[PDB]
């Protein structure tokens, strides 16, 4: 498997570089090209053959291959080019085979948006059928990464939970959604519970009773 | 002594076409019905015995394929029953299947004129009856009409399949000539293979024996017996004689 | 352009197979190769295998070797991949993408647009839709929301619009999260004003073909 | 050390008919839908590691058309990628028009049918209503019956174009058969080209080199990089060494 | 002194297609009307006055086949009038057959159209009166799509004669390109025959005379009246002075 | 396997000529000689000669060499065979026989079913009925035979029922004889028991369609 | 020609061999084929290249080629088999040609079965008619093999007399007619006349006289 | 043998072009050459030039070399000859001739039958008919001659009839004249008794139709 | 140019020869053909390669060429013989081209016929639209060469005159036309005027005077 930066950031205009360091099997000896992938899209050829460009892709991305690494090249950076960058050549050492690099997920350096955040506690008729069900939803949130913790009462729990990855609304921000399972008995035996996101550095919580 | 391979010539002036090539004479062809000839013989060419590089053997009647002699005995020529019976099974089974394959035209046809039949028979109740009224004048016209469209029409499959025909010929006589081309050699590389070295290559179809060959010794190149090391020893001191 | 059609979503249990085909447009043979790439969430693609146009030629990779088979229709101008002994992990999507030659490399330049199979051990069941309630927790001062929560479904997708398709602007589905049980659950929240909320009806029409049922639900404080 | 230019060959028993020639044994065919097959590999021909002369290389498995070398690193078969892809690349854009261009019988077809349909619906109307009058009786099955004799003529079409099929593949598989024989002796020529007399001719398809090429040598060859000022000395004297 | 057989080249882009060949540039070609092009004149191959063995002569446009002498008075290009215009006899012949043979497609198509003139004339009759009395209107749609069927179907026999057109062409182009390599070999042999020995073959499609041969002493070998004992012993020495 | 098939028994007159076809199923072209093959009664047959196929060769017996002539229509798939010159001991049974390969030797593995040429001197004329009455001479202690005899016709053959038809167990139709005179002459007889003599009615109905007479006579003690 | 012997016989499940003596020309030098012929059939090809068998006939039947003679031979013999036999080859020495033997009548030693006798005199319309045909009808004999004499009254007469060969009824047994044609007048000069069937050793006589 | 059928009549201006066609029968492909001959009058011929079948080469008379082309269509069996320039010593009679083989020798064994090539400066006019009347000077004891003078038209040709066609006998239509003017004139006369002269009514019937005029004049003494 | 005879002369069944000089360049090494043109009709092919003829001309036709000069000869003369000959060949010289000779008008030398003369005046619709033309009308002479000349009064005038050249006719005798163009006053302006016609030696003349 090639070695990628987990993660590269810049703002517009700017530049950046991804890297792709691999052994003399893979890099070192044979052709290595580029793919870019917007969510909800297949692969997207971005370089071949080192430093070709397929028609269609602008001068603004470039490739290079020194060795055992590879790199790739974006300036003049925009909006657009949000997306996870894989690296990819032929690994000719085990059985021969097509090798991907783990991936690379870019962040063009937007104005920060503060999340809002919503939370329902179980409806009743959810509790008339014997189960119980927290919801947390946050929206409109960039960058779009958020960590979630739940808390009974004051005290954290960690037994129930349910996160997604969060995704790109229509409207170019982030969302996510969080549940809490309990049972009826669990969410009638306590005082309140909290769902807290925490949001570059920022912490927002809401609270919830047994219909007090 | 030598012994050589060849093939037959006749006084034949039938003339088929290939596709490459048109007017060839041909000893054996065969007359289909509209102007479609396949070739079943081979070419017509009539020339010291010389082999088949240049010669078609006008002298051998007894088949297609096969050899002319010349020992102490005497010499002759001598057909290869079995090769020349062999192609002659094979063509004859591809001529019959061409007239055979064309019996399509007709057992299909059967139908369009046992209905061709009905109809003109459901036309002359029509003309004896109209001896309103004509509404079914200009009917009836109309069907007259589209009956000829009709015939012309079928007529147009057997236009269409004129060149069917032209063409299948012309595919099969080249497969055939060149089907007599491959025995012919086949024959000689089956004597070139058991003489060896004991027989010198003249290059014009024929071998001449380093060794004297009586009839019996030809008869074992014939049918395939001959005994290389029986003859080798006195094939080799006159190969180193000269 | 060469476009490339996969087959529908598929839903397997743990030690069954799955078939899919990608059709070439134009063709029907095809004068380059044809690789499968499979992708698991949220990871970075892996290359199953590809094959030759002409001689048919198989390469796979090693981590596949074994259970998936390439196999192709040159008249229909499709080809086809066979994973057998699937596994929970062998949930993904899968892409076919053509190479520039006939030779399997790195180098794939068109892409199907991939198609998900699912691997799990649980069946086809409807979800039940509850009601997420306005209230007052949910009154920041000029506008109020409420929602739906559709849950223990499966497989994927629902469909979930306002008052029959009236409501629109100012609504939020969002994607479904994956329970331990094999099971999928998600929201669809609206956005509305404070003043309209006891006034006005709201309803959500909850849709999953997949089992055949349409569930109509209402949402009040 | 010595390099041969070749091709493949393999376990294919498929056969296609040329014109000329029929039953012809080839690596890689296709099989349309009407007896019709078309070549699209090459004729099977599986044989000191010999040339292209009298040899399919079996051994040879990456590719078409390629190279066997022997040096003093070793030996082995490697497929030139280039040569074989634009054999398939031009032989694929061939064989798709031919189901691509036979697209015209159905396109054409369409509307016969829309036609057909609307006319035995046409027929169970007055089938069905006929539950003067006997005027429209033998009126009717005039129709039918010329609904038969129509039917009949627009397979007629199917019947004569079963023929425009037959001969399309036939040739195309010369034009094929041809267009690889032409592919591996531009090969040789290429390789002929460069090595000019550094390198023995062998006549067998084979080249035997003068001087000593290592794998990289053999490389250059391949990928037309081959400096012949750069070993001409070292074939001078041995080719006046002997 | 020496004297060459050659042939005709220019500046023409034309490409034909035989049935083993495809877009083989030719001199002069004629252009029918459905994408089918007929060869007239011979694969365009323009290349010390070379001869014919790899060469057309784009200095010779006086003719098709023709000689390119070379003595004391001097050089020039010829044109054997006599061996092109056969050539070109025979050859237009031809041509006009094909145009002439198709010219039975409209021959019987002028009666199919006389009928079909007829009839949507007599369904215009109906749609006019038609302005018990419903069962005449499906009457009349039963036939006016009787009539669409029709025409498609004789619309099948132009769709079956495209093919006719097509194979007619690239069969005729072969015979044709063969034609031309008859002659020019014919005129080689014709020269190589007077020659005998008093000329040396090169082996180019040149003779290196023996014996100075002047102006006049080449329209002798033009001509056929070549005087072979007239030079004989001054070839002989000359052969025998080396 | 081919089947050979002869066209129809011939009559003719001493010094006049005969023409007999033979077609070959299958074909029409062969890939094998056929011969013609003789048989005079009772004699063994006699090899006349034959013809190659595509060479047209033709060999023939030297005892027939000089007015037999064989053809072949290939098209037809039919072969023809025609002798002049007739004798009277021309009268034979005659077969087409094909060979294994295209050379005419010893062995023909099929055979047409052989086809009657009769050479007479006499022309075609209807036979007589007689009657041949059953009596005491011909009663031994239980049965009783009758018959009729049919006089003079020419040429075979004769149609002999009984009680039109009804009577067929018990009932024998000898062979013809040839007289000197070039005509024919036969028996037929019923075998029937003493009782019924004098009270059962029996009819012979002879038919000679060559020369279109229909006979038909009672027999009576 | 080719010398055969004119009959061979036996039994059932016995053997019998067929010989066939020629010359140098004929059978010295060529193959040797054989043939059965049963009544009214053509005949069909037993033997050919001096010992192979066409498919369809058992090893029941084979021939041997010796010098310049042949032999056919039968084991297992059934009722099936008695027909005439015919060897066959090629005779190049006169002008090449096809030679047949002479043929041979194989009997399969059936129940004797006395033959039955039937006399008929004249009609009385055939002698209106100015003629006179005595009858003489044998039927239901095992071996097909009788000799016919008549009578006039006492001595024998030979003139006038027609007879059949014996033919193979449909019973498998043999028929035989025998006819003597007259002068009415020749028939009422004479007291009686007498048919004579000689069949196996064994003599059978009827005998008719002018109405009395 | 070959038909050689050429345009029209052409009238053009000088300084304009012509453009004449010939059609060869049969073919329509030759495997002869083809030339144009033009004829002045009244003047022996000239060569202009030909053009060779396949090699499409052409070869002008130099006096012509410049201001003529040569120009063929072969599936059109026509070849054409385009003359620019035009001045008025250019009228006159084209013919187009085939010759025996490819090249364009003095040999010309068919010929056109030629078209007419009028250049002048003048316009199409019809004419002006005017009687020629009898009179004494006219009358030699017997007969009597009377006619029409047609002045002043342009172009040829016209039509002169007597009485609508029923005088045929003793009518001479003489040729035209050509004036400096560029225009035409001709007489028509009919030779008739002295008797019938004023009994008799005589009548002419000119038709030119290039201008599209038809003139009946009497002619009385 | 080749240079032909304008005119040769000679009577039915007698011979005439047409020569036609030329040099080097042209007949000097090139083939001569000869053309027959009748009134009315193309040129037709007499003679070709010096001394050939196509097929539809007989023998009475021959030619010959020695040197730079060419000849055609004509035996057994006929009526139909009468026409214009023209030689031709292969000038290589200039460039090369075809040329043809001058011309021959050949006289089979017909009983004279004596030509009659019509001489009409000024029709007077013709005078009253300002125009003026005299019509003299000669027919049914042979040989067919004329001379015309008009007179004022007594005094010859030569403007204004037009001729034709003479043709031949249908019943083969020929035919010409010959107008003067007056002005209306010039011809009330003199006494009368004459056409004088002058065929073989002899003379023709008719007078008119302005309606006397």
């Amino acid at each position: 498997v090639l070695t990628q930066p987990p993660s590269v950031s810049a703002a517009p205009g700017q530049k950046v570089t991804i890297s792709c360091s691999g052994s003399s099997s893979n890099i070192g000896n044979d052709y290595v090209s580029w793919y870019q992938q917007l969510p909800g899209t297949a692969p997207k050829l971005l370089i071949y053959d080192n430093n070709k460009r397929p028609s269609g892709i602008p001068d603004r991305f470039s490739g290079s291959k020194s060795g055992t690494s590879a790199t790739l090249g974006i300036t003049g950076l925009q909006t657009g080019d949000e997306a996870n960058y894989y690296c990819a050549t032929w690994d000719r050492r085990p059985t021969a085979y097509v090798v991907f690099g783990g991936g690379t997920k870019l962040t063009v350096l937007q104005p920060k948006a503060a999340p809002s955040v919503t939370l329902f506690p179980p409806s009743s008729e959810e509790l008339q059928a014997n189960k119980a069900t927290l919801v947390c939803l946050i929206s409109d949130f960039y960058p779009g990464a958020v960590t979630v913790a739940w808390k009974a009462d004051s005290s954290p729990v960690k037994a129930g939970v349910e996160t997604t990855t969060p995704s790109k609304q229509s409207n170019n921000k982030y969302a996510a959604s969080s549940y809490l399972s309990l049972t009826p008995e669990q969410w009638k035996s306590h005082r309140s519970y909290s769902c807290q996101v925490t949001h570059e550095g920022s912490t927002v919580e809401k609270t919830v009773a047994p219909t007090e | 002594d030598t012994i050589c391979i060849g093939y037959h010539a006749n006084n034949s002036t039938d003339t088929v076409d290939t596709v490459l090539e048109k007017n060839v004479t041909v000893t054996h062809s065969v007359n289909l019905g509209s102007g479609l000839r396949m070739v079943t013989g081979l070419r017509n060419i009539p020339q010291a015995i010389a082999g088949f590089i240049e010669g078609g053997w006008t002298g051998m009647v007894d088949g297609w394929y096969g050899y002319h002699h010349q020992n102490e005995q005497g010499s002759g020529y001598a057909a290869d029953q079995k090769s020349t019976q062999n192609a002659i099974n094979g063509i004859t089974n591809k001529v019959n299947s061409v007239i055979e394959k064309m019996g399509g035209d007709p057992e299909w046809d059967r139908e369009i004129n046992n209905y061709t039949s009905i109809i003109y028979s459901l036309i002359e109740e029509s003309q004896n009856q109209q001896e309103i009224v004509q509404q079914q004048n200009n009917l009836l016209r109309a069907i007259e009409a589209q009956q000829h469209l009709l015939q012309l029409t079928v007529w147009g499959i057997k236009q269409l399949q004129t060149y069917n025909a032209e063409l299948l010929v012309l595919l099969e006589n080249e497969r055939t000539l060149d089907f007599h081309d491959s025995n012919v050699k086949n024959l000689y590389e089956k004597v070139k293979s058991q003489l060896k070295n004991n027989a010198k290559e003249i290059g014009n179809g024929c071998f001449e024996f380093y060794h004297k060959c009586n009839n019996e010794c030809m008869e074992s190149v014939k049918n395939g017996t001959y005994d290389y090391p029986k003859y080798s020893e006195e094939s080799k001191l006159n190969r180193e004689k000269i | 352009e060469v476009q490339l059609v996969e087959s529908g979503a598929e839903v397997k249990k743990p030690g069954s197979s799955v078939k899919v085909s990608c059709k070439a447009s134009g063709g029907p043979f095809r004068s380059y190769a044809i690789s499968w790439v499979r992708q698991a969430p949220g990871q970075g693609p892996e290359w199953m295998g590809g094959i030759i146009p002409i001689f048919g030629t198989t390469k796979y990779a090693p981590k596949f070797q074994g259970r998936v088979t390439i196999t192709a229709d040159d008249f229909a101008g499709t080809v086809y991949m066979e994973l057998s002994s699937l596994r929970s992990e062998d949930t993904a999507m899968y892409y076919c993408a053509k190479h520039m030659g006939y030779q399997v490399r790195e180098t794939m330049d068109v892409w199907g647009k991939g198609t998900t199979v699912t691997v799990s051990s649980a069946s086809t069941k409807g979800p039940s839709v509850f009601p997420l309630a306005p209230s007052s927790k949910s009154t920041s001062g000029g506008t109020a929301a409420l929602g739906c929560l559709v849950k223990d479904y499966f497989p994927e997708p629902v469909t979930v619009s306002w008052n029959s398709g009236a409501l629109t602007s100012g609504v939020h589905t969002f994607p479904a999260v994956l329970q331990s049980s094999g099971l999928y659950s998600l929201s669809s929240v609206v956005t509305v004003p404070s003043s309209s909320l006891g006034t006005q009806t709201y309803i959500c029409n909850v849709n999953h073909k997949p089992s055949n049922t349409k569930v109509d639900k209402r949402v009040e404080p």
